[PDB]
RNA sequence: AUCAGAGUGGCGCAGCGGAAGCGUGGUGGGCCCAUAACCCACAGGUCCCAGGAUCGAAACCUGGCUCUGAUACCA
RNA sequence: GGAUGCGAUCAUACCAGCACUAAGGCAUCGGAUCCCGUCAGAACUCCGAAGUUAAGCGUGCUUGGGCGAGAGUAGUACAAGGAUGGGUGACCUCUUGGGAAGUCCUCGUGUUGCAUUCCC
RNA sequence: UCAACGAGAACAGAAAUCUCGUGUGGAACAAAAGGGUAAAAGCUCGUUUGAUUCUGAUUUCCAGUACGAAUACGAACCGUG
RNA sequence: UAGCUGGAGCCCAUUACGAGUUCUAUCAGGUAAAGCCAAUGAUUAGAGGCAUUGGGGACGCAACGUCCUCGACCUAUUCUCAAACUUUAAAUAGGUAGGAUGGCGCGGCUGCUUCGGUGAGCCGUGCCAUGGAAUCGGGUGCUCCAAGUGGGCCAUUUUUG
């Protein structure tokens, strides 16, 4: 009767059926968010290579 | 006299600060690099006064501990020709000169930056022009007052005539008029040639000669009168950018004898009354 | 040790007055200190505002100005003179200093030059042995040995051998 | 008026001392924690004894109070005043709580009396005597045993009244002279502290 | 937001180590960070200029972003069924360099050197660490034995 | 059992931090032969008990006490 | 064996009481025209060498406080896992492993970076 | 450099103002409680408006949405030293 | 709505990539214990000294003196404690690393960065890298569409009223 419910109970077993997913390691790890003055010069660079 | 639990809680603050000659709100905001350049150390330009010495480093800072590559040193000007009055405001310009040519000829663009071969009163700002920009240092006072007219601002200004670049206002130069907001460069020129002392002489010497004979006394014996500092400041400025270049105390006695003396204490006491 | 760098000598005469009030009543407390000193005073404002002595927090309840040097010796040995060159071998503080309290006009100075009534005053001395600025400098200050604190036996030893 | 003391006797709940935030606690019913000659020193009774509780429970303050008296009644009419020093060795500082229409809407309670952790093997009181009255004094401690909810041993101990001393141990401190008598308790000289400190002839290695 | 703010709970894990409180040495601000280093992460209570969540603390990462006086740290966090890669910025005061791999990059050279050895020697080596294997066996030197026994009950 | 309200001069009561009063009552004169009444003066209080913040408390918050007033219903 | 300057580690470095120091350096120290500062040249600022190691700085001592380490506390307290183990119960035992902390006892009281400079 | 303590100085006392000594924070930081801070993050003083503009990125709650708050850069313009 | 589940698959694959696991290495904690002979708080009982006078008797003709007194206070102690106390500090669990997504040489770019080929990063090229602990094994590895569920209960241990 008491409206409020709350338990962690099965939760890790929920969790580790479909496995602790990592996501794929990555080549090339993102660049999305690093320091523009870096990533400015970084892009300034690899359009003058030869 | 002093309880055990407050020996037990105590901490003590870092040994330069016990014997209080660092201040560290300054060193961290000083050497901490930006963190994006990775091993480029900002190089400081330290200046101390003793009460007869002007020591001038330029020193970055290392986890092993801070590393000089250019020092020098008031007391070494007699190799150049100032023998007396080494910690006036002119010595400490000529020791900042001394340091910024030690310092440009030790990294070989000395020639490329000559500043001002005659110094001057008026604030100077140096030209990183062409393809070698000058060698860039941080003024490090210390524990000192930075009011204007320091010794300090006369290094300053004299790493600045040498060619250093050296993050600078003329705020605080000797002779800033602090009403009018700016600078007299006579005024500079004087306390750069030591006219303010050789002032003072004159005036001792005028109706005071007692006191200007127990008062000056190396400068009368290496006769120095009042009008020979401006040439004899030119000189040192040239000599300076022409050359920049047992058992006393008892050892710890040691387990043996220390114990030695406690039985010898121990009888004493124990047989004794 | 007879060492000739352990001579006594004044830091500071002190000279503060206790008035708990304020106007005029306290601005001639002011000049008449003026007077004594050559100096301009500062005024002591109050804490604690105890209502029994009838004072009000941060308002001006004292003035005092402090003299060093041979206007303080000058100053001294006629607020000495007040007391007859002798005291009572006890206003001698454990530290290093002395003091007593006096009533203005048997110092120097025509009274009502200014019109200011007699003010009664604490003049307060400090003795040291020359050196203090190990303990008083901003670069590398540290306690002064023991050797060369003054102390009473010191100050007893300064007032009645000499300067009397 | 209070509840019978069943009802508490399990350690079940972390401790609630009166503090900062449990306020209204009443006073405890036992208010002194020796009786007897609380002023010999450590010489007069070598005799020492203690009653030893052997299980966790909250002893009451109401009981381990009439435990002193129960002991003590004994203990003056029989050996006088004049030989024996009773110590209960345990503090009621743990509070009990009590939730007296209304179900259990708001079910945290006021305080109702305050009662003592006891723990195996923790000796609960302790009486000293000299060797020739230990009898009196051991078989108090068993008229105390029946006001106390757990169950009890009654050892005598090997130290030397309320000291820390073994009895052979501390005597032979006494006969090299390498022991001070601060009173109930006794201390070692010992190869610390200055030579100044110590007296002429109590300055040991 | 949603009954606890960020620094709860955290009466004991930002506090100082005892005697430790006060000035910070200048070795935390000279140790250099470059992408792609292990530093973990453990809070300065001090500092309260970019602190990390409490979460973080004590914790493993990877630098992704080195900027003047912060350092972009990239960890793992469990949530649900899978990990996030979060990428937070700490200050340089909260972060120090893991000493996970310095006996992993000492055995890279190490082995390197050995395998070039090998190379230039009879040309087969084996570079791995087994466990802690059985033991071979051996003769002991018959010594004075001590001989011990269960001790009788003493109720004192 | 909870929830409010109020504890201030001898009594009943006013009070908004600098901070204490109102009637009456009491004390001393005055009028009267004397007592009122009337006229003129005088002295008041542990601001319920114990803390804190606050320039500044009786007021502000809280804990403890005593009285009063409410609400305690469908079975 | 020193010292100064900038420092790293931040008590084995501190704290208390004491005894002592060669040259050099630090320091104390003299003065207040100037820049500068305050009620006050005490502080700070400028200028300077008559003297003093008296202080600081340094070294050393103390059956010192503290701190650091070690033995020990102690395989004790605790605690992951097992029992159709014991017990009325609280609790406890055995099995497979982990394993603390105070008091007490012994020892110790800094290591060192770079630039300059002093010794006998 | 604080709170506090110690010795002191006319009226001045337990408490007014001043001086010296000790002072690991026993004070202060608008408020609740925790954390943190001592040549400061506290007290006094000078100068000020970064309590500004443009849009993103991240953390906290989170479904890894929003809001609030915070953090780290970037491009401007400035404050102070 | 996320989760848990099915169906459709697709992508690769025994080279590798992983793991509800251990080992080696290295971080972080403040719970059990423990501590008060350490801080905050609570707290029992004595011992010894001491006040520039907390107060009284007696001497104090007198104080810049004491003999007792309740006792402040100080000193070394001592019995017992703390979820909203802690110096210390377990076990259990937690994070990271254990290579082919590495390293070195050479010459090129940078509008970033440095006093500066000084760094930081990248680009082209050439070399090396016995597979870099144990054990086990094909994988949500990628994606889509969607069902039901969103009232729980019992047990051993920890645990709130
Ligand atoms: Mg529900
Ligand atoms: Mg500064
Ligand atoms: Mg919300
Ligand atoms: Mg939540
Ligand atoms: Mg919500
Ligand atoms: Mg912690
Ligand atoms: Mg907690
Ligand atoms: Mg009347
Ligand atoms: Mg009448
Ligand atoms: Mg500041
Ligand atoms: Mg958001
Ligand atoms: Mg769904
Ligand atoms: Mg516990
Ligand atoms: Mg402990
Ligand atoms: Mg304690
Ligand atoms: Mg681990």
């Amino acid at each position: 009767a008491k409206s409020k419910n709350h338990t962690a109970h099965n939760q890790s077993y929920k969790a580790h059926r479909n496995g602790i997913k990592k996501p794929k390691r990555q080549r090339q790890a993102s660049t999305k968010g690093m320091d523009p003055k870096f990533l400015r010069n970084l892009r300034y660079s690899r359009k003058h290579n030869v | 006299q002093k309880t055990r639990a407050y020996s037990k809680r105590f901490q003590v603050k870092f040994k330069r600060r016990r014997q209080g000659k660092t201040d560290y709100r300054a060193r961290l905001r000083l050497t901490n690099q930006d963190k994006n350049k990775y091993n480029t150390p900002k190089y400081r330009f330290v200046v101390r006064f003793t009460n007869k010495d002007v020591t001038a480093q330029i020193v970055y800072a290392t986890i092993a501990g801070d590393i000089v590559m250019a020092a020098a040193y008031s007391h070494e000007l007699p190799r150049y020709g100032l023998e007396v009055g080494l910690t006036n405001y002119a010595a400490a310009y000529c020791t900042g000169l001394l340091l910024a040519r030690r310092v440009l000829k030790c990294r070989d663009l000395d020639q490329e930056y000559e500043g001002n071969v005659e110094a001057t009163g008026e604030d100077f700002s140096v030209e990183p022009a062409d393809e070698r920009r000058p060698f860039r240092a941080l003024l490090d006072v210390g524990l000192i007052r930075t009011t204007t007219g320091n010794r300090v601002f006369g290094a300053l200004k004299g790493a600045l005539d040498g060619g250093l670049d050296i993050p600078h206002s003329d705020k605080r130069f000797a002779g800033f008029k602090k009403d009018e907001k700016q600078l007299d460069a006579e005024i500079h020129r004087k306390y750069i040639y030591g006219g303010h002392v050789a002032d003072y002489m004159k005036s001792l010497a005028d109706e005071e000669p007692e006191k200007y004979q127990s008062h000056f006394s190396e400068y009368i014996k290496k006769g120095i009168e009042a009008d020979n500092m401006e040439a004899l400041y030119k000189k040192v400025h040239a000599a300076i950018r022409a050359d920049p270049t047992k058992r006393y105390n008892p050892k710890k006695l040691t387990y043996e004898q220390r114990k030695a003396s406690l039985v010898e204490r121990l009888n004493a006491l124990n047989s004794s009354a | 040790q007879l060492n000739p760098m352990r001579e006594i000598k004044v830091q500071k005469l002190v000279l503060n007055i206790s008035v708990g009030e304020s106007g005029d009543r306290l601005t001639r407390a002011a000049k008449v200190l003026e007077q004594l000193s050559g100096q301009s005073p500062v005024f002591s404002k109050a804490r604690y505002t105890v209502r029994s002595f009838g004072i009000r927090r941060n308002e001006k309840i004292a003035c005092y100005v402090t003299i060093r040097g041979e206007k303080a010796m000058q100053l001294l040995e006629s607020g000495l003179k007040v007391k007859e060159y002798e005291l009572l071998r006890r206003n001698f503080s454990d530290t290093g200093c002395f003091g007593f309290g006096i009533q203005e006009h048997i110092d120097l100075g025509m009274k009502y030059d200014p019109s200011t009534g007699i003010y009664g005053m604490d003049f307060f001395v400090v003795l040291e042995r020359a050196g203090y600025r190990v303990s008083r400098r901003r670069r590398c200050k540290a306690r002064v040995g023991i050797h060369q604190r003054v102390t009473k036996e010191d100050a007893m030893k300064w007032f009645q051998v000499k300067y009397e | 008026g209070r509840r019978p003391a069943r009802c508490y006797r399990q350690i079940k709940n972390k401790p609630y001392p009166k503090s900062r935030y449990c306020r209204g606690v009443p006073d405890p019913k036992i208010r002194i924690y020796d009786v007897g000659m609380k002023k010999k020193g450590v010489d007069e009774f070598p005799s020492c004894v203690h009653l030893v509780s052997w299980e966790k429970e909250n002893v009451s303050s109401e009981a381990l109070e009439a435990a002193r008296i129960a002991c003590n009644k004994y203990m003056t009419k029989n050996a006088g005043k004049d030989a024996f020093h009773l110590r209960v060795r345990v503090h009621p500082y743990h509070v009990l709580r009590i939730n007296k229409q209304t179900g259990m809407r708001g079910a945290f309670g006021k305080p109702l009396g305050t009662c003592a952790r006891v723990d195996i093997g923790q000796v609960l009181l302790s009486v000293r005597c000299k060797e020739s009255n230990a009898v009196h004094a051991d078989e108090a401690l068993r008229r105390a045993k029946f006001k106390f909810p757990g169950r009890q041993k009654i050892i005598r101990s090997r130290k030397w009244g309320f000291t820390k001393f073994n009895r052979a141990d501390y005597i032979k401190y006494k006969s090299e002279g390498r022991i001070v008598p601060d009173g109930v308790n006794a201390k070692l000289l010992g190869v610390h502290g200055p030579i100044a400190k110590r007296a002429p002839g109590q300055a040991i290695l | 937001p949603a009954g606890h703010g960020l620094r709860s709970r955290t009466r004991d894990l930002f506090a100082r180590p005892f005697r430790k409180k006060g000035y910070i040495p200048l070795t935390t601000y000279l140790r250099t960070y470059k992408v792609g280093e292990h530093v973990d992460v453990k809070v300065n209570g001090a500092v309260h200029k970019g602190m990390p969540h409490k979460f973080y603390h004590g914790r493993t990462g990877r630098v992704w972003n080195v900027t003047k006086r912060a350092i972009g740290v990239e960890i793992n966090k469990q949530v649900g069924n899978r990990i996030i890669k979060k990428r937070i910025h700490v200050r340089v005061e909260h972060v120090q360099p893991s000493r996970c791999n310095e006996e992993f990059l000492q055995r890279k050279l190490n082995n390197d050197k050995l395998k070039a050895e090998a190379k230039v020697r009879g040309e087969v080596i084996s570079t791995k660490r087994q466990p802690a294997g059985p033991k071979p066996g051996f003769m002991v030197e018959g010594t004075t034995i001590e001989t011990v026994t269960p001790i009788p009950y003493d109720v004192v």
